[PDB]
RNA sequence: GACGGGGAAUCAGGGUUCGAUUCCGGAGAGGGAGCCUGAGAAACGGCUACCACAUCCAAGGAAGGCAGCAGGCGCGCAAAUUACCCACUCCCGACCCGGGGAGGUAGUGACGAAAAAUAACAAUACAGGACUCUUUCGAGGCCCUGUAAUUGGAAUGAGUCCACUUUAAAUCCUUUAACGAGGAUCCAUUGGAGGGCAAGUCUGGUGCCAGCAGCCGCGGUAAUUCCAGCUCCAAUAGCGUAUAUUAAAGUUGCUGCAGUUAAAAAGCUCGUAGUUGGAUCU
């Protein structure tokens, strides 16, 4: 009798077929194009899309003009709009079954920083996110798998402690200066 | 089904019970004779004592001789034949040694060309045989 | 021959060689993208059986 | 109490964590029953009882090293394997013979030096009480010349289950509290054999 | 950039000495606690439980 | 190889298996039996007698129940510190004030779950596509795109550590000084490369021997399978093996199987239970 939780669920899912050409082809294509680490995060993005698709199928199973159907139909559509992946004009319940993995991966923090033009490459963007340089509305984020909301898209900039956004120079810069006045004097 | 009536269910249930009891894997898994006759006693691994080293002949298309170990079990007390897994491993073991033994992976059946052998050697003298093969660990003295 | 049933024969009498230079890693960002663009851009699909990436023939 | 001791054993030195320092009362010897006092700090030149958990294999008459550092890799025990290798006196020739059990290590040493002069080989060197494993390792020698398939016990209490199952497959028991009646019983058993 | 915490303002020193946890007053140095462990207290309690009479205070040392 | 249930795994639908296990209820403190007190006990950190086990002894007699918290032995393939505190949540007492291995904290911990390092950025060592020509080689080639240990930087993290913070007191996390990376040796393994099933008719050795192989089958002195080096693919701080189980099993078929010849309808008939019962009433 302890005060614990014991509440945990799996986020990714393992596919049924272990070896196949084409599945590996677009999985490697998505990993290479979006700068992902390995297949676990694309499997968990597939699992989140599977959850949303199952909820949409269950909600469309129920008949029209039921208050529960309208209730979490409006809730799910409002959540998908607030993420920003869904367009405002596509305000319909059966449009949930018409988007794919790259739409969810478009709202990643890594590719949002890469499209903002303050980073050179996608892997350079992932390193720059990973190494505590970008704040999200006066709050630094060091992880790449961050879902940027639509309201927070226009408030992404460098950290004030980072040397890129204005601050103290880095460790190798002062070491280079110390070597410079060591060799000069 | 065939007997299709609304106010009958125990006939279907009793027929399904008898037809499920008249099976092979269900009859093996739900009787005490199969667990009693099992040398492992329902365990994945077991420990035993090495007492003999012998060599059995293989099948007809595959012509070789396999090195296998006679082992007497600790929990039960009856002799089995166990097969050392990898090349150059009979010299790693000697008589009167404790050993860890496990099945091949056919749920208690012979695998390949080796007759009468359904178990294989995993660990001997509380050290892994794979580390003895690959040289990661040195054998106890 | 010595005998038929002496264990570790081909393991014992085989020759011994050493290792080579250390390889690098990019955690599959170009480690598998290199074989992807080898199979896509470099190697053309020839009408036949197959054409593998490790085919040293 | 926050120190790691290393004690040499049969298969080289082993790592032992201290559990407690049982200091016997000064007016009694160390052959006394369970009447001791726990002590936090011990004085110099004292005989106390030291208990560990995973010992199972020790030899008396050897120095032990106390390390103030933190063990991460067995590199400080090389000199220890040198003193446990130099001047080998009680070499454990692990052959296939009689299986012997004793309460103390000195009794086991006395029995093995009796057996090497009695030119009957020995198999196991387990100490303490007798168990199912001891009786069964004695009884697995009923194959391949079963003359050396008997238990030797000097002043060890016998568990009732092992003595009950010994008669099931026919393994006779040597149990005695003194040495020369045990030696004469072994001689009489061999001559009857 | 931002750190949060919980504080309180009393009215006088006597109210702060009246209704406060002892450990925080010890952190301010206004209270001292006994430097006895639970163990030796437990064998002390068992040793006074062993004997009956006035000698309970004598055996407690 | 059964404590029950709330539940867990798998899952199109329909189902199969497990539930000792933190919540609720029931039973017992070696197994039977009996009892005092108390409102409430057949109580066992209460007592009495039996047998089994078992402690001390001057031998006349005394003292026992860890299926509580730690720890030891046995057993087994199989499971952790003889640690600190009543501060947080409650409980008991004559009661702010005392106590609580109930509990909380720390260590062990790759049962399992979540996030997430091992690198980014140029000029040249060079192969070509993108817009226009030289019938064809050549050129502008600025976004180039990719690979090999030439060059100096943009760097931050593990760890070493001052402090601060947390805390009954520390440790864990976060913040912050001074350190801290060029083959950034501050070095990522685990299984495989004939088919299923991603991935070399590469090199050298023994040549139905050694062995590999879940299944087909490879081994006979040309081995696309053995034994070692090079390259390559799979998942990645994780991977392989053995057991019990689920889906695949429309190979237990209620949805939803078969019965001439592949396993299969009693030799035939009567007959009591059970199963199914014509039309017609606004």
């Amino acid at each position: 009798p302890v005060a614990r939780s014991w509440v945990c669920r799996k986020t990714y899912v393992t596919p049924r077929r272990p070896f196949e050409k084409s599945r590996l082809d677009q999985e490697l294509k998505l990993i290479g194009e979006y700068g992902l680490r390995n297949k676990r995060e694309v499997w968990r993005v597939k699992f989140t899309l599977a959850k949303i698709r199952k909820a949409a199928r269950e909600l469309l199973t129920l008949d029209e003009k039921d208050p529960r159907r309208l209730f979490e139909g409006n809730a799910l559509l409002r959540r998908l709009v607030r993420i920003g992946v869904l367009d405002e004009g596509k305000m319909k319940l059966d449009y949930i079954l018409g988007l794919k993995i790259e739409d969810f991966l478009e709202r990643r923090l890594q590719t949002q920083v890469f499209k903002l033009g303050l980073a050179k490459s996608i892997h350079h963007a992932r390193v720059l996110i990973r190494q505590r340089h970008i704040r999200v509305r006066k709050q630094v984020v060091n992880i790449p798998s961050f879902i940027v909301r639509l309201d927070s898209q226009k408030h992404i900039d460098f950290s004030l402690r980072s040397p890129y956004g204005g601050g103290r120079p880095g460790r190798v810069k002062r070491k280079n200066a110390k070597k410079g006045q060591g060799g000069a004097g | 089904g065939k007997c299709r009536g609304l106010r009958t269910a125990r006939k279907l249930r009793s027929h399904r019970r008898d037809q499920k009891w008249h099976d092979k894997q269900y009859k093996k898994a739900h009787l005490g004779t199969a667990l009693k006759a099992n040398p492992f006693g329902g365990a994945s691994h077991a420990k035993g004592i090495v007492l003999e080293k012998v060599g059995v002949e293989a099948k007809q298309p595959n012509s070789a001789i396999r090195k296998c170990v006679r082992v007497q079990l600790i929990k039960n007390g009856k002799k089995i034949t166990a097969f050392v897994p990898n090349d150059g491993c009979l010299n790693f073991i000697e008589e009167n040694d404790e050993v860890l033994v496990a099945g091949f992976g056919r749920k208690g059946h012979a695998v390949g060309d080796i007759p009468g052998v359904r178990f294989k050697v995993v660990k001997v003298a509380n050290v892994s045989l794979l580390a003895l093969y690959k040289g990661k660990k040195e054998r106890p003295r | 021959h010595g005998s038929l049933a002496r264990v570790g024969k081909v393991r014992g009498q085989t020759l011994k060689v050493a290792k080579q230079e250390k390889k690098k890693k990019r955690t599959g960002r170009a480690k598998r993208r290199m074989q992807y663009n080898r199979r896509f851009v470099n190697v053309v699909p020839t009408f036949g059986k197959k054409k593998g990436p490790n085919a040293n023939s | 109490e926050g120190d790691t001791i290393i004690v040499p054993g049969v298969e080289g030195p082993i790592v032992t964590q201290i559990r407690g320092l049982l200091l016997p009362p000064p007016m009694k010897e160390l052959r006394v029953k369970n009447q001791y006092e726990k002590h936090k700090e011990v004085e110099a030149a004292q005989g106390v009882k030291i208990l560990g958990k995973d010992l199972e294999k020790t030899l008396a008459g050897l120095p032990l090293l106390v390390a103030y550092k933190e063990d991460e890799i067995p590199v400080l025990k090389d000199e220890l394997i040198h003193e446990l290798k130099q001047t080998l006196n009680a070499i454990k020739l692990e052959e296939k013979g009689v299986y012997v059990q004793a309460s103390t290590l000195g009794s086991l040493e006395a029995l093995l030096e009796f057996l090497k002069t009695s030119e009957v080989p020995y198999a196991g060197i387990n100490i303490g009480p007798v168990h199912k494993k001891d009786v069964m390792k004695a009884s697995v020698m009923l194959e391949h010349d079963p003359q050396y398939a008997v238990i030797l016990a000097f002043d060890v209490r016998i568990e009732r289950d092992a003595q009950e199952m010994a008669d099931s497959l026919g393994v006779r028991i040597f149990s005695a509290e003194i040495i020369y009646h045990l030696f004469d019983a072994f001689t009489k058993y061999r001559q009857d054999y | 950039g931002k750190t949060t915490g919980f504080g309180m303002i009393y009215d006088s020193l006597d109210y702060a000495k009246k209704n406060e946890p002892k450990h925080r007053l010890a952190r301010h140095g206004l209270y001292e606690k006994k430097k006895t462990s639970r163990k030796q207290r437990k064998e002390r309690k068992n040793r006074m439980k062993k004997v009956r009479g006035t000698a309970k205070a004598n055996v407690g040392a």
